[PDB]
């Protein structure tokens, strides 16, 4: 019952999962003279297939501690939602069937878009189903009226805003344009980024909305409207599937001059962070997480095989588009023994985990929370008289409690609480676009962090000797409507 | 099965609908100590019970019709959504059933709620069952790359808010305030509406955000924002169950001497427009659609009974809620009382604006079925020209005739959907004032808004009819 392609498992306990092993689906208008069939999906995404073994990979280290839920098996199943609500909502639909032969899910790992979260949630919380989300950070998922069982492990946008004011405060400027992506992502994030910029005496020239799917008229709208502008300085809140077109149709023009600040859903995309772009978006400056240490995973990742991996079924396309070979149930016939360290992707291409982190702790949290439901002693229960729930007959509810109020210890010595909005708080990296004089490609490297437990006005630290403004300007460009 | 309180019929054809007999949920908070359950419904919606009959009389006027459809009748299974997205849901989880003993659902007539359209419709397009829509009005429907089979008889927002516009810039103001609801309704109409007249040279002073669950502290700071401003007009996009704690909370203060514009939504709502809000609510200036005409709607509403009607399970609470009896199976009901003789929004009305909607909606439904009940060998809209079999009729071949549907409405216009399945009408603009013998609040026509004129030429008001503040004749003064 669902999807054809998956990974799945045999357990005790069973997970839910969903990433974006894909960009999108096909763009094909539909017309009604046949019956309507399934959609495909189009261009695959290598970072989407990392995110997907770490979940596997902190259940197998899971299942081999004795420490952690002894005497116990966790099993999985994961699909794809090529980051489109309908598919999301057919897994879900496959997830919640017996829980009104299937065996119940007890805990879901969310989704990396908002308004798929949103649409899952939706859903998920008529069961009171809890659901882990590793990468949305929309401030709508905060109301508890609505989303009654959401919790995730990344931080809201609301101090992301704060920042970009701060930096714009910060470097003088006071002449700026909008560019935000017309989805729960972008919408009021740039709308809190309005505000707090009006408070601090900044001018804003223009105001535009972007999507993955727009047409030749409104891109060709927009790029009249930022080059017939003197504001340097855009920000943009979007990500890089919604953002491509605009910049293939401004690099086609040779427009330059251009200072781009970026939220964390772009500032590290490889869509945008191409070589062929850099005299277009080079010197852009942008936020990232903090990194976390995963000791055994690249070992993991390299051992993946479309014959020994009978339980994944994404490999046998990974293997594909990895060689660009067509495996035998023109393109030439897989050897089977082909090395994936010789192929450039971003599968092992990588210098820091932000993302492949946050699947690692939300795995850990239901862990512990199961371990605490495990551990307990008659008369000191959260339920209504201190008993203790059966691990054996465990429910959703209950694990959905026991996440209200976990506290434990990660691997890095840290504490992992969750707050009564089901928010983590967390610190934030400031990176600059460079050229890497060797290879050529684009590097990133980090020039300051802002810091959310200090006080207000206390909280950006920059260095400007380390910033190169276009790639090879050393001088703070200006950003003023008239001249004092 | 679904909820147990429901309207329903059987039928060769079955019709779905989703109506807000209930303005909302109890809160109750959760500590999860042991299972959950189904939390209940609060406030008895009068108005909103109108609706669903509109769509029962529209559906037993086809049946009776030998020229609509002849050999055929049609069905229903009514759902209360009580404003919530969850009860939405839960219900549609059943309209989809055997998509996937459950008869299958041609079409289903939307909700109010915009928020609680898109969770509807993101749900209803998996399949392909069309949906139309009554008073959801936000411009995020339009996109059919996400809505596939969504259609409206209502206009969007987006006029609307070129005419608060265009209203400002005719009174010569350039100092106001803006409040929104906070959904999917208030958010983008005061976007839209921001932008516009910020072309027009308007300065606005403070934007805030208001909801139906609001706390104590966030009223409290909402309400000294709007003491500490010298703007007198403020606009506000929002429906009555968002805007009442805000209306109190004012009023509890004594705040006097505002304008306030009101959208569509709440411009006649019987929540804010009450007799003792009237020193602060008074003198408002709203927008309201175009009516129409119903015959015998008046007779088949007033005719109502708790016993008579065994396909309406919705009619004891009815009946209770009116009378303020207890059916026995509080006084008790006797059943030979009479429904004049209490005022309620029921039957105490003026014009059917929304409950015009329903009967067309109900009639597009009609006439796509009767076009593909009479289509001709190798004139067809499918491959190759053939046609459909009534017989074996399914949800994505009556997409197909909406999509392209263009009929006649009882008085004479034509009705077509647009490219995106949305439609254009003609806008009023009221007022309100005080009865003079009763004391109840009174909307008094002051001009209209064209659609169809040029850009500029498109709005008509006769200062002549309007009190300002509800007793001046002067227009007021707010410049900064
Ligand atoms: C661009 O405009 C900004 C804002 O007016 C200027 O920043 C101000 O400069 C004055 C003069 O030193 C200071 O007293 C203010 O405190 C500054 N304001 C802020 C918010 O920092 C800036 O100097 C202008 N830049 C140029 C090149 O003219
Ligand atoms: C967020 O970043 C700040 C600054 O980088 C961290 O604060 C520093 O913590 C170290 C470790 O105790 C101290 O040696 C420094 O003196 C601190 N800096 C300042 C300016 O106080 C903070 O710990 C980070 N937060 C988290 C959760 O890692
Ligand atoms: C308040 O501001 C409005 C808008 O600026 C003023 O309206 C102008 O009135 C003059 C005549 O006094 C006209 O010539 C302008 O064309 C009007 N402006 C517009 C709409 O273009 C209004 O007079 C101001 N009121 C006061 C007294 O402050
Ligand atoms: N934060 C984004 C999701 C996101 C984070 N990092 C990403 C990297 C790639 C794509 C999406 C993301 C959102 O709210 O939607
Ligand atoms: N269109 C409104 C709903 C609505 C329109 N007219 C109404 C009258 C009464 C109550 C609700 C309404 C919305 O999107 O939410
Ligand atoms: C979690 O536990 C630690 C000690 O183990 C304690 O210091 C901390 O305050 C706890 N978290 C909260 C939110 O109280
Ligand atoms: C609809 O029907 C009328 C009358 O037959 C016709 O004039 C008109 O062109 C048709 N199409 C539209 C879009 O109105
Ligand atoms: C709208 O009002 C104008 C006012 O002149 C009128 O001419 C037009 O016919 C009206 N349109 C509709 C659809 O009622
Ligand atoms: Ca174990
Ligand atoms: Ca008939």
């Amino acid at each position: 019952y669902g999807p054809d392609q998956r990974a799945q498992k045999k357990g005790d306990i069973i997970l839910g999962g969903l990433f974006p092993i894909h960009f999108g689906v096909a763009a094909k208008d539909q017309d009604l003279k046949s019956r309507p069939e399934s959609v495909e999906c189009i261009r695959y995404n290598f970072r989407g297939f990392r995110w997907l073994q770490a979940m596997i990979f902190a259940i197998e280290e899971i299942n081999s501690s004795p420490a952690l839920l002894p005497n116990l098996t966790l099993g999985y199943r994961i699909f794809d939602t090529c980051n489109t609500v309908s598919k999301a909502l057919e897994a879900t639909l496959s997830f919640v069937a017996q829980n009104k032969h299937i065996p119940s899910t007890i805990a879901v790992v969310g989704a990396t878009g908002s308004g798929v979260s949103t649409a899952v949630a939706n859903l998920l919380g008529l069961f009171y189903i809890p659901q882990v989300s590793y990468a949305s950070s929309s401030r709508l998922l905060s109301n508890k009226n609505q989303f009654k069982s959401f919790l995730r492990t990344i931080p809201n946008d609301e101090h992301q805003a704060t920042a970009m004011a701060d930096i714009i405060e910060y470097f003088r400027w006071n002449w700026v344009g909008t560019i935000a992506a017309d989805d729960d992502y972008g919408r009021p994030g740039i709308e809190k980024f309005r505000e707090e910029a009006e408070e601090r005496d900044i001018c804003i020239d223009f105001s535009e909305l972007i999507s993955q799917y727009s047409d030749e008229e409104e891109i060709q709208h927009v790029v009249e409207v930022i080059q017939n502008s003197t504001a340097k300085v855009i920000v943009v809140f979007s990500s890089g599937p919604d953002l491509e077109p605009l910049i293939k149709e401004i690099v086609r023009r040779n427009i330059t001059g251009k200072i781009w600040l970026a939220s964390e859903a772009w500032a590290s995309s490889s869509l945008i962070a191409m070589p062929q772009y850099f005299h277009v978006v080079g010197g852009t400056i942008g936020f990232a997480l903090k990194a976390g240490q995963i000791p055994g995973f690249r070992e993991f990742l390299k051992k993946v095989h479309p014959r020994k991996s009978v339980h994944n079924g994404f490999a046998k396309e990974f293997w594909e588009e990895t060689f660009n070979c067509h495996l035998q149930e023109f393109r030439p016939l897989c050897t089977g023994d082909e090395n994936i360290s010789s192929v450039e992707t971003p599968y092992i291409d990588y210098t820091h985990l932000r993302i492949s982190y946050n699947v690692y702790l939300a795995v850990y949290s239901i862990a512990h929370a199961l371990q605490d439901i495990y551990t307990c002693l008659p008369g000191r229960g959260l339920f209504t008289n201190g008993s203790c729930a059966d691990i054996k007959k465990v429910e959703a509810w209950q694990v959905l409690k026991h996440l209200r109020h976990l506290n434990f210890t990660n691997n890095m010595g840290e504490q992992v609480t969750f707050d009564e909005c089901g928010d983590l708080v967390g610190n934030y990296s400031i990176i600059n676009w460079h050229l890497s004089p060797e290879d050529g490609s684009i590097v990133f490297k980090e020039v300051g962090y802002y810091n959310v437990y200090a006080k207000k006005g206390e909280r950006l630290f920059i260095n400007e000797e380390k910033i190169l403004w276009s790639g090879f300007s050393r001088e703070v460009p200006f950003s003023n409507c008239s001249r004092d | 099965y679904g909820p147990d309180q429901r309207a329903q019929k059987k039928g060769d054809i079955i019709l779905g609908g989703l109506f807000p007999i209930h303005f909302g949920v109890a809160a109750k908070d959760q500590d999860l100590k042991s299972r959950p359950e189904s939390v209940e419904c609060i406030r008895y919606n009068f108005r909103g019970f109108r609706w669903l009959q509109a769509m029962i009389f529209a559906i037993e006027e086809i049946n009776s019709s030998p020229a609509l459809l002849p050999n055929l009748t049609l069905g229903y299974r009514i759902f209360d959504t009580c404003n919530t997205v969850s009860k939405a849901l839960e219900a549609t989880l059943s309209f989809v059933a055997q998509n996937k003993h459950i008869p299958s659902t041609i079409a289903v007539v939307g909700a109010t709620g915009s928020g609680v359209s898109t969770a509807v419709a993101n749900l209803l397009g998996l399949f392909y069952i069309p949906q139309v829509s009554y008073a959801s009005s936000s411009r995020l429907l339009s996109n059919k790359n996400q809505f596939k089979s969504f259609l409206r008889t209502i206009p969007n927002d987006e006029h609307q808010a070129t005419a608060m516009a265009d209203i400002i810039e005719y009174f010569r103001w350039n100092w106001v305030g803006t409040i929104a609801a906070d959904d999917d309704y208030g958010r983008p109409g005061i976007e839209k509406f921001r932008e516009e007249a910020e072309e027009r040279d308007i300065c606005i002073d403070f934007s805030e955000l208001i909801s139906q669950y609001s706390d104590e502290e966030e009223i409290q700071h909402v309400v000294e924002v709007i003491q500490n401003s010298t703007a007198k007009v403020i606009v506000v996009f929002s429906s009555g169950p968002d805007l009442e704690p805000l209306i109190k909370e004012i009023v509890r203060r004594n705040i006097t001497g505002k304008i306030w514009l009101a959208s569509e939504a709440w411009a006649s709502s019987s929540l804010i427009a009450m007799p003792q809000y009237f020193h602060v609510v008074g003198g408002t200036i709203g927008f309201a659609l175009k009516a129409g005409q119903i015959p015998g709607f008046r007779e088949f509403l007033k005719k109502v009974h708790p016993r008579k009607s065994v396909h309406n399970g919705f009619a004891k609470e009815f009946w209770e809620e009116t009378f303020n009896c207890h059916l026995q199976e509080r006084p008790l009901c006797t059943g030979d009382e009479n429904i004049s003789s209490v005022e309620t929004p029921y039957i105490d009305y003026t014009h059917l604006r929304i409950s015009y909607n329903v009967y067309l909606a109900v009639y597009s439904i009609a006439h796509a079925l009767q076009d593909i009940y009479t289509c001709l060998p190798g004139r067809g809209l499918f491959t190759n020209g053939s046609c459909a079999d009534i017989k074996k009729v399914e949800a994505w071949q009556v997409l197909k005739h909406l999509r392209h549907l263009n009929f006649t409405n009882n008085m004479g216009e034509q009705v077509t959907f647009d490219e995106c399945g949305d439609l254009v009408g003609n806008y009023s603009i009221i007022n309100w004032h005080l009865s003079p013998e009763d004391g109840s609040i009174v909307f008094k026509e002051v001009g209209y808004y064209n659609v169809y004129a040029k850009k500029g030429e498109r709005l008509f008001i006769n200062e002549e009819k309007i009190l300002w503040s509800g007793f001046s004749r002067e227009v007021p003064f707010s410049n900064c």
